[PDB]
């Protein structure tokens, strides 16, 4: 519901049908997908990991060129620094494109955060709790390293988020995976699958909407697939749905006896993937 | 007239000598602007460019693709460099669309009233341009040789089965005009064994020539050297390797550039080309390959 911008309060579709029938609103999409804002938050919020996060995806058919083709590259951290580089296409050497250290606040309650206040810096004073660079388009690779008030690396196991984006190939493969690949057999508990769709080499195919199967068999029932697309109207009681931006979820709940699931998902063109759920009864 | 005592030798299996002595043509290919003065032949700007030339260890010059200026002849005399002086670039087809290039000039006739002087007027302008040349150059010490054409069938419309004729005739010309120094020149159809390259070496070599070889590499300067054992050759085109001054946040010319340079490290050339040390390596290695004249010595306009 509330669809807002396309919102409406009485009777009728808003704009052409299918119409908008799910909010905008979340930091995270109906299928638990997090977007982009997601990670801005984290910066923010958790102290517990660390975050360093790069938007756009990096492929000429989704981005936005402004002067000088120029696309606007936005990060996301928690780091007292950050170097951004660009790894040019089938090159294993990259080059330092620009440099930006945060300033640390502090509230008189003891509270802290940090803003950019660096020359080059927003106007608008909330914009500068994230780091932006303007960057010429170029097939290839936009990564990120995060540095501590130590200038000591913060290294990519310690780190959320997508520290590099890359242009990717058409469509090549599912990839799926189980949140838990053990569940209770108790006709309640579910198991989350996220399907991507990715190139030969594992990239996210960053506007890809292949429509993927769902075929369930064994101990369980497939009872939700989901994209979090608000002009989707398509069932959610089907066994297929389209991707949106690369990403479809499929949901199966277990039932009162032990065994295993096993759930394939197939696209056309496509190289499927497998998955197998486990069930473990109850004394 | 200006003079120097000195004589030259090429031999099929070890090369090139001067004086007695075997000696490896280490040469660049330049053109003749001085870059920010254009095409202003001032003598300290040539001499400049030998100074910097002979620092980086080169003996030898190809006036690529003309004669050069006397002042080039003069310093090369006194800085004690070889020259291989080249007279013309195309024959008589044009290339590259330059519809007024000297290809259109090349196999015309002089008017009987056109009192301009220097060469022989009886045939072509061809023949006109090459004895003058030679005229002004015959007794300079540093030309060891004479360069009569560079990929002449290279860009080109039309069939080229006239061109071993006209390369005989060039070949020719060059015997009576001087007797003293070889003649050669630079083709890059040898590489892809043309009929007529193959017809038009042997005519070189029958008359005490030198078969110049562009851009041919390691395995093809075998070929030549087994295919072809009369023949004495050298690399008279090589490398092109393409690179900008001071240009490192990358080490290839593998992806397309953005910033409109090049690469400093030597991994960037041309397709038809090489790197500079492939193109040393294959040289250096073969003693029937009298040198090479790496194109370029100096960037031009
Ligand atoms: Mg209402
Ligand atoms: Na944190």
């Amino acid at each position: 519901g509330e669809p807002t911008p396309w919102n409406g309060t009485g009777s009728g579709a808003v704009g052409s049908w299918p119409s908008p029938k799910n909010s905008y609103f979340g930091i995270v999409d109906t299928a638990g997908f997090p977007k982009d804002t997601y990670y801005f938050y984290q910066s923010q919020w958790n102290d517990d990991v660390h975050t360093l996060h790069i938007l756009p995806a990096w492929n000429e058919n989704v981005v936005a060129k402004g002067s000088g083709n120029k696309v606007p590259v936005v990060v996301y951290t928690d780091a007292a620094k950050v170097k951004l580089y660009f790894t040019p296409k089938g090159s294993t050497e990259k080059r330092l494109i620009g440099e930006k250290s945060f300033t640390k606040k502090t509230t008189a309650a003891g509270y802290t955060y940090q803003v950019y206040e660096g020359t080059d810096k927003d106007s608008t004073a909330h914009k500068n709790m994230y780091l932006t660079w303007n960057v010429p388009w170029a097939e290839g690779t936009i990564s990120a390293e995060a540095y501590d008030e130590n200038n000591r690396l913060i290294p990519e196991g310690s780190t959320e988020g997508n520290a590099s984006v890359t242009t990717t190939g058409k469509a090549a493969k599912l990839k799926a995976d189980a949140d838990r690949k053990t569940i209770t057999a108790d006709g309640k508990d579910l198991s989350y699958i996220e399907v991507d769709v990715t190139d030969a080499n594992g990239h996210i195919v960053p506007d890809a909407a292949n429509r993927v199967t769902f075929d369930v068999k064994g101990a369980g029932k497939l009872v939700g697939v989901d994209n979090g697309s608000s002009p989707d109207h398509d069932s959610y009681q089907a066994d297929n749905r389209k991707a949106f931006s690369g990403k479809v979820l499929a949901i199966v709940q277990s039932t009162k006896e032990a065994g295993e699931i096993t759930v394939t998902a197939k696209a056309d063109g496509l190289q499927s993937s497998t998955v197998k759920i486990a069930t473990t009864a109850v004394p | 007239t200006e003079y120097g005592f000195r004589w030259t030798g090429f031999d099929a299996t070890s090369g090139f000598s001067l004086n007695g002595e075997k000696v490896k043509l280490k040469g660049v290919s330049m053109h003749h602007d001085q870059g920010s003065l254009g095409a202003v032949a001032n003598r300290r700007a040539i001499e400049r460019q030998v100074e910097i030339l002979q620092k980086m260890g080169v003996n030898s010059i190809r006036t690529t693709h003309n004669p050069a200026a006397k002042a080039l002849i003069d310093v090369c005399n006194e800085k004690g460099v070889l020259v291989v002086e080249e007279v013309f670039d195309m024959w008589n087809r044009s290339k590259n669309g330059n519809t007024e290039d000297y290809g259109k000039w090349f196999g015309q006739t002089i008017a009987g009233d056109n009192a301009v002087l220097g060469g022989d007027k009886d045939e072509t302008w061809a023949k006109f341009d090459l004895t003058s040349t030679i005229n002004r150059d015959r007794n300079a010490p540093s030309v060891i040789m004479w360069s009569l054409g560079n990929e002449m069938m290279e860009g080109i419309s039309g069939s080229v089965s006239d061109f071993p004729a006209t390369s005989a005739k060039l070949v020719a010309w060059t015997k009576a005009a001087d007797s003293t120094r070889p003649m050669t020149y630079g083709d890059n159809k040898i590489k892809a064994n043309w009929n007529e390259s193959n017809t038009m070496g042997d005519n070189l070599t029958a008359n005490g020539g030198v078969v110049g070889t562009n851009y041919s590499d390691g395995a093809n300067y075998d070929k030549i050297r087994t295919t072809h054992p009369s023949w004495a050759i050298y690399g008279s085109e090589t490398a092109s390797a393409i690179n900008s001054r001071g240009i490192y946040n990358r080490t290839t010319g593998g992806a397309q550039s953005s910033d409109k340079q090049l690469t400093s490290y030597d991994n960037s050339a041309v397709g038809w080309g090489a790197v500079a040390s492939s193109a040393w390596y294959d040289v250096v290695q073969r003693d029937f390959v009298a040198g090479t004249y790496v194109w370029t010595g100096f960037d031009y306009l």
